[PDB]
């Protein structure tokens, strides 16, 4: 999904609000902040209502202006709440009644997702690969800066996981794929407009194809 | 008008979510309290620091950590949620590694601790992939021109830690002494371990 969450490479932001080893305060800065993660784990591990991928996608589905003015932990609260409503566990009415006011949720999905690709390639360390020049309206774990770009394989994972573009939509056809650490030269991604050296992106097999 | 949606206070919304689920028997007794404790007390960059100090003083462990990070971490019992498949990345005299999750906040929780606000910031997520040298410089870390910067974007299930270079002036230090100078920011890759003057 080409949403505002796909921030890598966006220009115009100011300084990162941190200097090295500065005091970051306690883990949680408010008494509610442990709730998003702990309730996500309730949903995933206890209820089996959704996957972590579904949580990432529902946050991506926040109305864009809403996403941009909401702190991280709050986005998560909104995401988990939305999933609970979508899965029929909770109602928005009861959330707003308990909250004592408006509790707007993420927007409905505009894609049913897609299955794990049937045709993929097992790549080896040192191989050159290109990121498939594909546009996916639903959940995908490919940041746009690498779409269509060429890099080298630095690592193939020894484990395999469900394809995010499927499990992020709660589909039954996510299968399993390894991922690959693909090293791109900075200039491959941003031309002359970068001060970096290389960027390594951890890409599912189904996002890749042989280079050339 | 680009205006914000009306919303109840976030604390009220977060507790509403808890109460709605808890009122239906869907949250086990002590469940969120247990997770809070884990997040605050167990998931900690002290663990990653311990791993680094061991790697620095034990060539055999260093090699294991760099080739099978998961196995190495498992020896300490530090695998966990968002830290089940670990890869450690080695800084060298010509290479500085930095970790980000440009798409959200993905972090090796059990060994780095939960991500801090700055790591989750749009500023860090947008900028570090494209101008890591400037970002680190602004944060207080100068990386020389003849060191390549490599940014790892945490886009799938690999969870990363940086193994920084061991600084001069630490020769013969104990593991405890070494652990002390390996900070959260060293593990993320934005800082270099500092030796007192
Ligand atoms: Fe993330």
């Amino acid at each position: 999904m080409d949403g505002v969450h796909d921030l890598a490479g966006v220009q115009g932001f100011g300084k990162v609000p941190h200097t090295v080893n500065a005091d970051i305060g306690p883990t949680f800065h408010a008494e509610w902040e442990h709730l998003p993660y702990s309730l996500m784990f309730a949903g995933v591990a206890e209820l089996g209502a959704f996957s972590v991928d579904e949580v990432r996608y529902v946050v991506e589905r926040m109305e864009p202006r809403h996403y941009m003015m909401t702190p991280y932990y709050e986005r998560y609260v909104i995401g988990v709440a939305t999933l609970m409503v979508e899965k029929g566990i909770l109602t928005q009415d009861e959330l707003e009644s308990l909250a004592g006011g408006p509790f707007p949720l993420s927007r409905p999905s505009e894609s049913e997702g897609r299955p794990a690709p049937v045709e993929t390639t097992t790549f080896e360390v040192g191989q050159r690969v290109r990121v498939r020049d594909e546009y996916v309206p639903g959940h995908i774990r490919m940041p746009a800066y690498c779409r269509g770009r060429v890099g080298t394989i630095s690592h193939r994972t020894t484990e395999k996981w469900p394809f995010p573009d499927a499990i992020g939509h709660g589909r039954n056809d996510a299968g399993e794929e390894p991922t690959y650490h693909v090293k791109f030269a900075a200039e491959e991604l941003f031309g002359s407009d970068t001060d970096g050296g290389s960027v390594v992106v951890d890409l599912f097999e189904g996002y890749l194809e042989p280079a050339a | 008008e680009n205006a914000a949606p009306a919303q109840a206070p976030v604390s009220d919304r977060a507790w509403a979510l808890f109460r709605a689920l808890d009122g239906k028997g869907l949250v086990p007794d002590g469940y969120v309290e247990g997770w809070k404790k884990t997040f605050e007390e167990d998931f900690s960059p002290r663990r990653g620091a311990e791993l680094v100090a061991r790697a620095w003083t034990d060539p055999e462990f260093r090699q294991l950590l760099l080739t099978d990070g998961t196995a190495a971490v498992a020896q300490y019992g530090y695998l966990g949620p968002q830290g089940e498949y670990i890869v450690a990345v080695e800084d060298t005299p010509t290479l500085k590694n930095v970790i980000v999750c440009s798409l959200c906040a993905c972090t090796a929780w059990p060994i780095l601790g939960l991500p801090p606000t700055w790591y989750k910031s749009f500023e860090y997520r947008a900028r570090v992939v494209r101008e890591p040298r400037k970002v680190l410089s602004e944060m207080g870390t100068e990386i020389a021109s003849d060191i390549e910067i490599r940014v790892y974007d945490t886009t799938a299930e690999t969870r990363y830690m940086v193994l920084p270079q061991r600084p001069a002036g630490t020769e013969g230090w104990s593991q405890e002494q070494l652990q002390e100078i390996v900070t959260k920011d060293c593990l993320i890759g934005v800082a270099i371990p500092q030796v007192p003057t």
